């Protein structure tokens, strides 16, 4: 009863279609994203490369 | 005495359309070549922050 009243977004918000690419690990689901493109296209250097 | 010879033909070759090599390459006939001086492209790279 408590989670109706715990998040009032993320509840009876409209779902969509999301474009991205997935991976199975074990028992759980990840998304692999690499953000290079938003950072190569403007020039800065990356915070992934460490 | 007419004497007659035998000739053996010029081999042909696959022509430019129908190689593998215009997949690298855009075609287009433009008729009179000859007349022109120069070409040029211009490109506008606008650039996010």
């Amino acid at each position: 009863g408590d989670k109706a009243a715990l998040a009032d977004g993320h509840d009876e918000i409209q779902r969509t279609r999301i474009a991205a690419s997935l991976v199975k690990i074990g028992d759980k689901f990840v998304a692999i994203e690499s953000l290079q493109r938003m950072y190569n296209e403007t020039q800065f250097p990356c915070p992934l490369n460490r | 005495e007419a004497l007659l010879g035998v000739y053996t033909n010029v081999v042909e070759f696959v022509k430019f359309l129908e190689t593998a090599l215009a997949a690298a390459c855009v075609n287009t006939e433009f008729k009179d070549l000859r007349r022109m001086i120069d070409g040029k492209i211009q490109f506008k790279i606008s650039m996010p922050t």
